[PDB]
């Protein structure tokens, strides 16, 4: 689980749910 | 050796405690109460005593470090399932060596009891929440005092005797004696119950991951369903952030320093009182927030959790079970399990409990 | 899934 790839997915998910 | 009497299976098995002094053990009434890739789980009746036992049969020769037998042999606690005997036999795979663990049989689990209330659309009464959560923290305090981390805390691993309301922790196939400064596998918990440091791929975690799993169990009991579901680690992490809010840079560094320099969007925290139902006790919410913490060192220790005000009802001298029986043993603390914080015995042992 | 040997 490379941190670069994992962080990108998490940011993309958090942006979608962000107000 | 198998001989007729029902079919009586006779083996020479080693008792869990004391030095290795194997003795003949006879049992019958064998039936499967579980099955998985680990091996097979059987129920049996001991011929001598007639007591029911569970026999977990596994192939303890594999790539993974198999500490299960050695960890269980050291454990002797009223909230941890006892290992009566262990022996070796031939398994389904020919020419292979299978380990057999003979444990006290326990009929139910926290998950099975909880699922009934979910199906019935009721809520698990808070007295059972206090009783079950309190006994789990005692078991965690005991194992953690030896430096052992369960690494698989979840409702399916919490056995119940609904008559006595006694909880027994089990499934030590993932436990490990964590060594400060020795890396560990980061994929060690189960879905919905992995601490955020585990989800971030940390290999330097501690026993506090068990405390996070306990908080997940506690929220699940209060909620009626898992609080952080999700197939993947990102999915579960999104659930956590949506409740706890985006972790700070210092909180991220406490979990895994490799992620400190990423720009995670700031998501506002959802208040705990809005997470659960309006009828939820305030002290349960208070205990939950001190368990589900981003920074692993901020989470309560298991011994500290037992002293929480949410468990004050259990320390009441006139507390009784819903069925009428007196509560199980709750204040018979040994100095071993009180090692981390001996002064907590002032709160842990109520004045009536001392004779 | 214990620690790999
Ligand atoms: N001593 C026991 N008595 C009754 N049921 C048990 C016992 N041990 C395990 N089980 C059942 O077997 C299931 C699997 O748990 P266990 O065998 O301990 O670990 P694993 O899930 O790795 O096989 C649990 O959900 C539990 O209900
Ligand atoms: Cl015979
Ligand atoms: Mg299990
Ligand atoms: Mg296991």
């Amino acid at each position: 689980v490379e941190p670069q790839k994992f962080a990108e997915e998490l940011i993309h998910r958090l942006e979608a749910v962000q107000r | 050796k198998v001989s007729r009497d029902s079919k009586v299976t006779t083996v020479v098995a080693t008792p869990g405690q004391g030095p290795d002094r194997p003795q003949e053990v006879s049992y019958t009434d064998t039936k499967v109460i579980g099955n998985g890739s680990f091996g097979v789980v059987y129920q049996a009746k001991l011929c001598d005593s007639g007591e029911l036992v569970a026999i977990k049969k596994v192939l303890q020769d594999k790539r993974f470090k198999n500490r299960e037998l050695q960890i269980m042999r050291k454990l002797d606690h009223c909230n941890i399932v006892r290992l009566r005997y262990f022996f070796y036999s031939s398994g389904e795979k020919k020419d292979e060596v299978y380990l057999n663990l003979v444990l006290d049989y326990v009929p139910e689990t926290v998950y099975r009891v909880a699922r009934h209330y979910s199906r019935a659309k009721q809520t698990l009464p808070v007295i059972y929440v206090k009783l079950y959560m309190y006994q789990l923290f005692r078991s965690l305090a005991y194992i953690h005092s030896f430096g052992i981390c369960h690494r698989d805390i979840k409702p399916q691993n919490l056995l119940l005797d609904p008559d006595t309301a006694v909880l027994k922790l089990c499934d030590f196939g993932s436990a490990k004696q964590l060594v400060r400064g020795e890396p560990n596998v980061s994929y060690i918990c189960s879905r919905y119950y992995r601490a955020p440091e585990l989800i971030f791929g940390a290999t330097d975690y501690t026993s506090s991951i068990d405390v996070w799993s306990a908080g997940c169990v506690l929220a699940e009991l209060l909620l009626g369903q898992p609080i952080f579901p999700g197939d993947s680690g990102v999915d579960q992490l999104v659930e956590i952030i949506k409740v706890l809010g985006t972790p700070t840079r210092e909180q991220i560094r406490e979990m895994n320093p490799n992620y400190t320099e990423f720009k995670f969007p700031q998501i506002k925290a959802h208040p705990w009182t809005k997470v659960f139902r309006p009828r939820t006790p305030p002290e349960a919410i208070a205990l939950c927030s001190r368990l589900l913490e981003y920074t692993p060192t901020a989470r309560l220790t298991p011994l500290e959790a037992c002293a929480h005000s949410f468990f004050d009802e259990l320390r009441d001298p006139n507390v009784k079970l819903p069925n009428g029986r007196d509560t199980p043993a709750l204040f018979n603390f040994t100095t071993q399990e009180l090692s981390s914080n001996p002064p907590l015995a002032t709160i842990l042992i109520p004045p009536h409990a001392r004779h | 899934a214990p620690d790999l040997s």
